[PDB]
């Protein structure tokens, strides 16, 4: 809690649905947004901050609260858009040999700034005396270790708490989330949403030699004609859907009522039957 | 508030899909819990945290939390699966909203017993007792889940294993006092301002978490129930 | 050093976007290098000035093996603001937008800087970005937009062993990196591999917002490009989408002489106010 | 609420070995059970803080091992003339007051801090019911603005209980008895630290004690120094 990581993670597809099945977490409260809508929001960089506290201290990790750990080791302002993911770790962080490894900085002079890490080891000076380093009656160790033991009960067990702070500064967002996909359909007029390029057409097989850096493709006069498959490299062709004009040939409503229907621009095989120019 | 089919149907051999709809304030920010109750006997936990299942519950049940709604699935139902299914979720407004019940009818070891009921004079009431036998009461929380005869279930109050902060329902707030003691496994719930609308069973439900179900929004559940007394005030 | 200057021929026409075009003429309007302009002839035979980065630059290098490697793009090159130290180490390229100010001088071992601050990007690109009388020319169009530091590149193995000068021939540049880091930059600093233990000379042009008509080949590559303000003939080739102008007279854009001075004449000053008689008296009022 | 024996007088100084049961756990987290010897008149004095390593004092009272679920403070062989009350502290859960125990009469016979830092109070003689009275414990020695001090009240017959806890600079937690009607306010950072009554509800008649150190999360602090209290004597 006095030296917590500040991992700045970016340039990834943050799939938060996977985090619900990695480890048996015991707390997944998110204050900012909902996890269902979180997978559809881009972010610049996520700050992962992890620490270990007791079971009775997990309530102290909140956007604004006092306590021995809430204002002395880690404080969260009233704008936290992440989560308070935490889980008990009483399977590998508790052995009967003396757990004099952690600490919680019981002594302090004032409340620390929210989202601040104070890596210090100087002897706590309780005023009215210059302490150049001494341990008696005026200046003591401002650090005190925990007493985590395996043969204990829940509430005073090692609980690993990891928060994921989100931020959106004046920089383009890197991490957005997981993007799904669908099976390709060929020789059929369907809709497409390839990398923002939306439209409708018949995705056919072309023989165009695209450059290794080009992704989209247009025509002589401002019309998309072919795009590159976002999956494994394949050169397709986007031709517009089946459209045409309908004309009725009629000998007149004076001898009979039989009419003929002419569809313009249709190979017949895309609607007796005759195929003319 | 949770929307649940009041009385669905189904045929043997195939599978059905019981759903539970809820807003993003209760289900969107927490995990739904599915409870199964046979007609006549005490309820029992079926699915907790939407991903895991207890040791007694076989693989014949499955649950999903796609979106803001929960979906149940029973692959290969039989006559033994003819029971009431209730959805429960902890809302962010310090409350525990339960479902209505699903009549999925198809026509082809620690004891948690409690007592302290009996008909009393309206206006006032008596204390509600509870007990157990060697189950580490300090490391578990307790709930009061009453059930009117023939009606559904609803959450009354909760006490955490630490014994500090406690929460009550929207109707039993103020006039109820839940507390424990340093003695053996017990739970004391005093009721005040009786309005004669309390004909239920007052199940002394055992949980598995330690703190109140507001900070642990992924482990909160409900362990094996207990045989409750039938308190009928009837004014 | 007295930096010389050379006439930059038709070179530096990069792909504006990623769109396949076959046998067409695309008239784009963007930041390009004006044809037949002046480019400084900084020779690396010692030299490391600070160039102004207004809206985009065109860097060149005719080094032999490893003379010119790295870029020190930044705004102030101080510890207050961030910077960019894209270098080309042994078969790798390290790209960090960390705010490493300096140590003593941009020379190079990572002897370019010696400090430690907070960083924002560590995109370590593994693929590096970089015959007796056969030199090697490497061109890079550096352009910055609201949310992307786009960097183009092209490597052409020139053959002629003439005095050091830009060759004759059209050669587009292919994008390789699309760093989405934002930063306000304005200064350009270069550095060479010292290794003490006519060599090379880098050309640094300047881009300007202009219109260029580019010709795409049947394969999908740009074969040539024509500017629109270089001569009365280029304007004719821009107003008509064809590089072969027939014989005759064609009406191009119109000209209008903009004014120079600005006069504002108002009526004569008269009919003053009697306030001068008010603020000067003996007995004023009660 | 803890469990302590009402009295203990049989076999004086041979098999007394008083303790405090009613825990039913492993003392929560930090296994630090303190023992306070409240003597009639002056303020109580610290006897032992941990299960061992007794502080500078009488050496005939040690071996306070945690047997079963209770700290059995071995008091045999101490003496045969004492008139005081032993109190034990436990239940170190997060934000849980009333850590003291009931009155245990450990009188073996029955019949037969001053200059350390400072000891001052307000002397609330004939306190008007309600109003707002301020009580201070100005300390010319230890800093009255950096250390963790507390306020504990006790009434005739009833035992002690946690009434006020104040951390270094940013915590003003109140006990469950006042539930909010008590507002702690620190005085000047270099003069003293006082309290505020804020319209008492006739239950604040108990005498107060401003301790320089925490009770349940007790730290060594070099020495445990208390101060004499004053009688409120409400007239509601
Ligand atoms: C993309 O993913 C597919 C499926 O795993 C894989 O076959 C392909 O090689 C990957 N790379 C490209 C070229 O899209
Ligand atoms: C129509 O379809 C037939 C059979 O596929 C094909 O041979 C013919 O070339 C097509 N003509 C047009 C106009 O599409």
């Amino acid at each position: 809690v006095y030296a917590w990581n500040r991992k700045r993670i970016s340039n990834c597809v943050a799939d938060y649905s996977v985090l619900y099945n990695l480890a048996p977490f015991f707390t997944f409260k998110c204050y900012g947004v909902s996890p269902t809508k979180l997978n559809d929001l881009c972010f610049t960089n996520v700050y992962a901050d992890s620490f270990v506290i007791r079971g009775d201290e997990v309530r102290q990790i909140a956007p604004g609260q006092t306590g021995n750990i809430a204002d002395y080791n880690y404080k969260l302002p009233d704008d936290f858009t992440g989560c308070v993911i935490a889980w008990n770790s009483n399977k590998l962080d508790s052995k009967v040999s003396g757990n004099y490894n952690y600490l919680y900085r019981l002594f302090r002079k004032s409340n620390l700034k929210p989202f601040e890490r104070d890596i210090s080891t100087e002897i706590y000076q309780a005023g009215n005396k210059p302490c150049n380093g001494v341990a008696g009656f005026n200046c003591y160790f401002p650090l005190r270790s925990y007493s985590f033991r395996p043969t204990y009960g829940v509430g005073h067990q090692p609980y690993r708490v990891v928060v994921l702070s989100f931020e959106l500064l004046h920089a383009p967002a890197t991490v957005c989330g997981p993007k799904k996909s669908t099976n390709l359909v060929k020789n059929k007029c369907v809709n497409f949403n390839f990398n923002g390029l939306k439209g409708t057409g018949v995705l056919t097989e072309s023989n165009k030699k695209f450059l290794p850096f080009q992704q989209f493709g247009r025509d002589i006069a401002d019309t998309t004609d072919a795009v590159r498959d976002p999956q494994t490299l394949e050169i397709l062709d986007i031709t517009p859907c089946s459209f045409g004009g309908v004309s009725v040939i009629t000998p007149g409503t004076n001898t009979s009522n039989q009419v003929a229907v002419l569809y313009q621009g249709v190979n017949c095989t895309e609607v007796n039957v005759f195929q003319t120019r | 508030v949770l929307t649940q089919p009041p009385s669905a149907s189904g045929t043997p051999g195939q599978r059905v899909t019981i759903s539970c709809s809820g807003s993003s304030s209760n289900i969107g920010s927490n995990t739904v819990n599915w409870y199964q109750q046979l007609p006549g006997t005490a309820p029992k936990l079926l699915i907790y945290s939407n991903n895991q299942r207890p040791s007694g519950v076989p693989d014949r049940f499955s649950g999903s939390k796609s979106g803001t709604s929960a979906s149940l699935a029973i692959s290969g139902l039989q006559s033994e699966d003819e029971a009431d299914y209730y959805c429960a979720a902890w809302d962010d407004s310090l409350n525990w909203v339960f479902g209505g019940g699903t009549k999925l009818t198809v026509l082809g070891e620690v004891q948690l017993v409690e007592s302290g009921g009996g008909v009393v004079q309206p206006g006032g009431s008596l204390r509600l007792s509870c007990a157990a036998s060697g189950f580490r009461f300090d490391d578990h929380a307790m709930h009061w889940v009453r059930q009117a005869p023939g009606k559904g279930l609803e959450w009354v109050s909760v006490i955490s294993g630490d014994g500090g902060s406690t929460y009550y329902a929207d109707s039993v707030k103020g006039r109820f006092s839940i507390s424990r003691d340093d003695s053996k496994n017990s739970l004391y719930l005093q009721m005040n301002s009786l309005r004669t609308e309390d004909t239920a069973l007052y199940y002394c439900a055992k949980d598995r978490s330690y703190g109140p179900p507001d900070v642990f929004n992924y482990e909160y559940g409900m362990d094996v129930w207990g045989q409750g007394t039938t308190v009928t005030v009837s004014s | 050093l007295p930096p010389a200057y050379t006439n930059s021929f038709t070179r530096g026409v990069y792909y504006p976007d990623k769109v396949f075009r076959s046998s067409v003429l695309h008239s784009t309007q963007d930041l390009f290098l004006p044809f037949f302009s002046n480019v400084t002839w900084f020779h690396v035979i010692f030299d490391n000035p600070v160039l102004p980065f207004n809206d985009g630059v065109y860097f060149a290098s005719i080094e032999k093996s490893n003379i010119i490697r790295g870029w020190i793009f930044g705004t102030t090159l101080d510890s207050k603001t961030q910077s960019l130290l894209i270098v080309n180490n042994a078969t790798n390229v390290v790209i960090k937008v960390c705010e490493f100010q300096f140590c003593n001088d941009p020379f190079l071992e990572f002897r370019v800087y010696s400090s430690a601050n907070n960083c924002t990007f560590e995109y370590v690109s593994q693929p590096f970005l970089m015959q007796g009388n056969f030199k090697n020319l490497r061109e890079f169009v550096f352009k910055n937009i609201d949310g992307y530091f786009k960097i183009y590149s092209k490597h052409t193995p020139i053959i002629v062993r003439e005095p050091e000068d830009l060759p004759q021939g059209f050669s587009a540049l292919e994008p390789l990196v699309d760093l989405p880091i934002g930063i306000n930059i304005t200064r350009f600093q270069t550095l060479l591999a010292l290794h003490r233990s006519g060599a090379a000379a880098y050309y640094v042009g300047y881009l300007q917002p202009r219109t260029f008509l580019l010709k795409y080949n049947e394969n999908g590559t740009i074969t040539d490009a024509v500017d629109c303000a270089l001569d009365p003939l280029s304007e004719t080739k821009c107003t008509l989408k064809s590089f072969t102008v027939e014989k005759g007279i064609y009406q191009t854009s119109n000209f209008r002489v903009q004014p120079t001075e600005s006069i504002v004449r108002f009526p004569n000053i008269t009919n003053l106010c009697p306030f001068d008689e008010v603020f000067n008296a003996t007995r004023f009022a009660s | 609420v803890l469990t302590q024996p009402p009295s203990a007088s049989g076999s004086p100084g041979q098999s007394v070995t008083i303790s405090c049961t009613g825990t039913s756990s492993d003392f929560g987290g930090y296994n630090s059970v303190s023992w306070y010897q409240q003597h009639p008149g002056k303020a109580p004095k610290l006897m032992i803080y941990e299960v061992s390593k007794r502080p500078s004092g009488v050496p005939d009272r040690f071996s306070g091992s945690k047997s079963g679920n209770t700290a059995s403070l071995t008091v045999s062989g101490l003496q045969a003339e004492d008139e005081a009350d032993y109190y034990c502290s436990s239940y170190a859960g997060s934000n849980n007051f009333d850590v003291f125990g009931t009155g245990t009469k450990v009188t073996v016979l029955g019949g037969g801090g001053g200059s350390e830092v400072q000891l001052v109070e307000s002397g609330g003689g004939l306190i008007q019911p309600g109003g707002s009275l301020r009580l201070s414990c100005a300390a010319s020695g230890f800093t009255v603005s950096s250390n963790y001090m507390s306020w504990v009240r006790q009434a005739p017959g009833k035992g002690l209980e946690w009434v006020s806890v104040i951390y270094s600079g940013g915590s003003t937690y109140y006990a469950d008895s006042v539930k909010g009607r008590f507002t702690i306010s620190r005085d000047n950072s270099e003069n003293t630290l006082y309290l505020q009554m804020n319209s008492l509800r006739a239950e604040d008649t108990a005498v107060y004690y401003c301790a320089r150190g925490e009770i349940q999360p007790y730290y060594y602090y070099g020495m445990d120094v208390w101060g004499q209290g004053t009688t409120v004597t409400v007239s509601s």
